[PDB]
């Protein structure tokens, strides 16, 4: 029940993300309202510019927990396909690497060390070898629906808002001024 | 019912009930008021009601009840306490009593105490059984009280860097010299965190004199243990009153074999207080400062001992220095070597955002060897040694590019001593 | 039964006397308080009870009689002594008195004193019979006090350094002078040993001035000679009154032929209480200091002297230096050249850990010649001839691994020659 679990919680920080994101475009538009508007409102302006800062704030934020739910939900779709492949497959797996396998039970720490890493470099270059002719693959039968659903890639919109970096101190304060935002707008 | 319920329960909630018990207008006059007017009320129903806060003892046995929530403040709701029980339960100021209250009749306009059920949160003959705090003997501190919370916090740098910067153990007496504009304020906020997080055991008090109300309402709503504060409006009297209540409550606690820690800001506000209440003996020193003025602190932070029968008593006290006047470079000098444990804010480094800004070749704790153990005292004297040439700034600077790039103080000491 | 041995028993046996007798509320409150009343309950039984302690005379005669077991405290249970029995004795602040007690009657509540049986360790009138301090004439060091214990022990070794550095004899106004954080206490530990293990005919005392109380504790169960000191939460009255009486008893007890020495620590400290406990003369020199307000710790220091008569009276004073004080630093010249030996610690060699860190090159003593044999002052001689030109730093570790290799300062000497 974890892929379930994983797709679901992705699912909600999809639908706050983009609830952040209307909230965020509902204040950049009053804000500019106002400012075409005659009357000059110097301290309306001021906390409307607190409260678009605040608000790309927590829309950054919600993008970066999204992608970093997504990544772990394809991580972990990742895990298992190939743990049920390799399940599959294994015999067949320890055939074709046989010469540098086995005895990883009783091989040095360096000696399984560097094993392993052969190993990996092995599989990369059959990986490279097979992808050279380009056929498409589709999903996993088992578990196609959700991945079809969360997508390949997060949205371009998810990503374009995470390139700003934000330092502890500013992530402190805008976190506080968000609380107290949160509890003014409550009462 | 209880009186403390009473008094956190908010104004509105207050005003509402009494319109529920029948009083047409409560609202219009101070909390205090509202107070004795609902315990009237509810006195008048004929129920029993609960009572409980710190005892105190005037210059007659006159006694007096406070709570720690309305900071010790003398309010018309401060329950009365008669000379009798003063005497059969030998009680003194610092005693947390608890029990049932008598509402006050005719003659008289203090509820008196019916009879007492705790005393210092314990049955009132063990109380009596109790030894008297400075017939303890003390030591040095041998508890290691660790200040990184280990929970990968992004603002835990400042614990870390105090774990590393000074060894703080279960008995210290501290001293956070630091100028104006520092992160004094903060850096108390981040030790406080850090007892509530590490240590829920031992009991966190908090003690502000003549502080801003601002930063006074934002600590009590961020620190999990009680804290008592004062601000600059009430004169020294009350600061007196607040500091010597707090020290008596420690002294009574500690007896019980508990852990006490207070947080003091500032020490120099404190002994300007103690200046300015007590009666001239006749000679000044240099900075119009009385020479027997300084004696009533230093019996506050001389307090901070580690007993050998059980508890102990920790006083981190922060000094204010540069702020422009002889009498706070006075105060400072004279507590120069008495805290055991000091550690030194630079202006420099907190003017240039390189945070928490403190002086590390400046500041140290004394017999650090016997609050940690070895290896991790030969790891930090390499750090101290590595970093000891650099000024402070840099050394600050490495200090956080270092720290941040992991997670726990054991990666940074094993990666230094990879390197 | 006997005052001192009840007032050196601990805490926990006021317990079981007050059960014993009937006195269950007598824990609360101060112990010299409790010994009081508990000698009246035993003296109402009607039984006989031992005294002593050291005599004082206040200026109209009101004279008392303190303990050393509470550091010369102004208590309770302080023993009175009228006039008439100081006019027909003759006796001042210092002396040892043993003998008879009197339960105070209806008018006053001090114990009284029916009559003596020892005073300073000998028979009244054989001690009627002695020479005033004042009128004995001084003289250089001649006896040797070595401070090498011997048992090569780990500790030992700083002391071994202490008998190649400056040789310390019988009479000598010593004076250390260190940096803060520079292992001066546990110099005086290492002082405190040799003078307990070599010479135990020697009476020792250590004085310590405003000093925190966890080494105040830990100095009392380390040394074997009886130790005196006052909190830095006393005030400045409490250290001049205790400076007084510890050098009366030592020149009451110097003046029976003894050899009494004095460890203190530190003179700096005394020097601070002293000027602001006297009142101003109108005549301030730089740094806040009156004329006469180092007047008195001068006598203090120089009270040390060599007497042919009998007895000697050797001080070993500590002096703070670099603390960041302009105050400390004045008290310290005017102390440069008054100390016929003298011993300065370097804060650079500590920061290596190296211990103990001593500057050899600067350190010595005057009139060595009178100390010690010749054979080994040549040798000493030598010593520095080849140690000078080195760092201070190289100095002391080359010193240390010299004598760590070696088992005695003479297996040292040939050690050295050989090469
Ligand atoms: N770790 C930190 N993260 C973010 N801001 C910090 C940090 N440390 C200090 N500051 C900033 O530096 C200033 C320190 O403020 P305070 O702690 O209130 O100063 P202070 O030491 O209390 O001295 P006073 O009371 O203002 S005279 C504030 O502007 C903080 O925002
Ligand atoms: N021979 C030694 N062996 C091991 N450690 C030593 C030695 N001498 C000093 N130290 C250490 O050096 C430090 C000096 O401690 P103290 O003697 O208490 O300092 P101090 O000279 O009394 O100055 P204060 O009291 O701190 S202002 C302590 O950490 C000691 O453990
Ligand atoms: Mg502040
Ligand atoms: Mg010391």
């Amino acid at each position: 029940t974890a892929l379930q679990q994983a797709f679901d919680t992705c699912q909600n920080n999809k639908a706050a993300w983009l609830q952040r994101k209307n909230e965020l475009a509902a204040a950049e538009q009053e804000y500019l309202r106002l400012l075409s508007g005659e009357g000059r409102n110097v301290s309306r302006l001021d906390e409307l510019r607190n409260i678009i800062e605040v608000r790309k704030w927590q829309v950054n934020q919600a993008a970066g927990r999204y992608i970093r739910s997504h990544e772990a939900v394809q991580h972990i779709s990742i895990r298992d396909r190939l743990n049920d492949f390799m399940q599959q497959h294994g015999t067949a797996l320890a055939a074709a690497l046989a010469p540098e396998l086995m005895g990883y039970s009783e091989l040095t720490a360096i000696a399984r060390n560097c094993a392993i890493q052969r190993a990996t470099d092995a599989l990369r270059e059959a990986l490279l070898s097979w992808l050279a002719k380009g056929e498409k693959i589709n999903y996993s039968a088992q578990d196609s629906d959700i991945l079809t659903t969360i997508g390949f890639r997060p949205d371009v919109a998810s990503v374009d808002d995470s390139r700003e970096k934000f330092t502890p101190a500013q992530n402190m304060i805008f976190s506080r001024k968000s609380a107290q935002l949160a509890s003014r707008q409550s009462v | 019912m209880n009186l403390t319920e009473l008094k956190n329960t908010p104004v509105s909630e207050l005003i509402t009930l009494g319109e529920n018990m029948g009083l047409e207008n409560l609202a219009r006059m101070r909390k205090q008021d509202i107070i004795f007017a609902i315990l009237k009320q509810h006195a008048k129903s004929g129920e029993d009601i609960f009572g409980d806060g710190v005892l105190e003892i005037l210059q007659d046995g006159f006694g007096f009840l406070r709570s720690a929530d309305s900071s010790y403040l003398a309010g018309p709701d401060d329950i009365y306490v008669s000379p009798s029980q003063i005497r059969r339960f030998n009680l003194r100021t610092g005693d947390t009593i608890s029990g049932k209250i008598r509402p006050p009749k005719e003659g008289e306009r203090y509820f008196a105490l019916l009879k007492v059920n705790e005393v210092n949160f314990d049955k009132p003959e063990n109380a009596r059984n109790k030894i008297l705090f400075e017939n303890l003997t003390p030591l040095h501190a041998n508890s290691r009280l660790r200040m990184e919370r280990g929970n990968g916090s992004t603002e835990d740098l400042t614990a870390r860097v105090l774990d590393l910067a000074s060894l703080i153990g279960r008995g210290q007496r501290g001293l956070i010299v630091a100028p104006p504009k520092a992160g004094k304020t903060m850096l108390l906020q981040n030790i406080a965190q850090s007892i509530a997080y590490n240590h829920p055991d031992c009991v966190l008090m908090v003690l502000l004199i003549d502080e801003r109300p601002e930063e006074v309402t934002e600590m009590q709503r961020l620190v999990k243990g009680e804290v008592v504060a004062s601000t600059f409006d009430e004169p020294a009297s009350r600061h007196v009153q607040v500091a010597e209540m707090v020290i008596e409550k420690a002294k009574r606690l500690v007896e019980h074999k508990k852990d006490v820690i207070i947080l003091l800001d500032s020490i120099t506000r404190l002994a300007r207080a103690y200046n300015t209440v007590v009666p001239a003996s006749g000679k000044v020193l240099t900075g119009g400062v009385d020479a027997n003025a300084l004696h009533r602190p230093k019996r506050f932070f001389g307090a901070a001992r580690n007993v050998e029968e059980g508890g102990s008593l920790t006083i981190i006290a922060t000094a204010l220095i540069d702020t422009g006047s002889k009498m706070d470079e006075v105060i400072y000098e004279e507590f120069k070597g008495t805290g055991n444990m000091e550690l030194h804010l630079s202006r420099k480094i907190a003017e240039k955002r390189v945070f928490p800004a403190i002086d590390y070749n400046r500041s140290g704790t004394r017999k650090e060897e016997l609050l940690t153990t070895q290896e991790e005292l030969q790891k930090m004297w390499i750090l101290r040694k590595i970093i000891h040439p650099m000024g402070e700034i840099d050394a600050m600077e490495f200090l956080i590019n270092k720290l941040a790039m992991t997670k726990t103080n054991d990666d940074f000491f094993e990666m230094m001593k990879r390197s």
